[PDB]
């Protein structure tokens, strides 16, 4: 695979739905072996990287406990734009500088 | 009776918004929020006269 898992972390998502987001994400990269290659993006009103992460990185276990922390300390605020976000996202999946 | 169904209108656009936890705002709120001006200038005119 190449992943890049849009969370939409915007307010209203807060709470309850944010747990069951971030759950959802650390359970959708426990599916992702080592020849797949997976970012995690977040958008609210703009879209960035959850983690020190600027592009596709192995999925390997120490790139996925990063994207599973920078998961985890993630926060809901701010409106929702779905174009900011899927921009980001397939500029993300055309970035071929990297390995892939 | 203008002024009534005016009022009423403002009572129809607070019914028809809705609130979002932490600064999301739905894309009606926006439209919902921009309609203020319209009652706001009525109301002064009302007070006017
Ligand atoms: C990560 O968690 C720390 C600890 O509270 C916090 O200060 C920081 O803002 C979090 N990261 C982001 C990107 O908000
Ligand atoms: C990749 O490299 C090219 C040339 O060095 C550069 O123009 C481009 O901005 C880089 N990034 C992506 C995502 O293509
Ligand atoms: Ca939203």
């Amino acid at each position: 695979k190449d992943m890049l898992i849009l969370v939409d972390v915007s307010g209203s998502v807060s709470g309850l739905t944010l747990k069951l987001i971030r759950t959802s994400v650390s359970e959708m990269l426990e599916t992702l072996s080592d020849d797949d290659f997976v970012n995690v993006a977040s958008f609210n009103s703009n879209a960035q990287d959850v983690s020190c992460f600027q592009h596709l990185v192995q999925a390997n276990v120490r790139n996925k406990k990063v994207l599973k922390d920078a998961v985890n300390n993630i926060t809901a605020k701010g409106i929702t734009d779905y174009k900011k976000g899927f921009s980001f996202a397939f500029e993300q999946l055309l970035n071929y500088n990297v390995s892939r | 009776y203008m002024i009534l169904a005016t009022i009423i209108a403002n009572c129809i656009v607070l019914a028809l918004e809705q609130h979002l936890p932490d600064g999301d705002k739905t894309p009606m709120s926006e439209r919902l929020d921009d309609t203020e001006p319209y009652f706001i200038g009525i109301f002064c005119f009302e007070a006017g006269i």
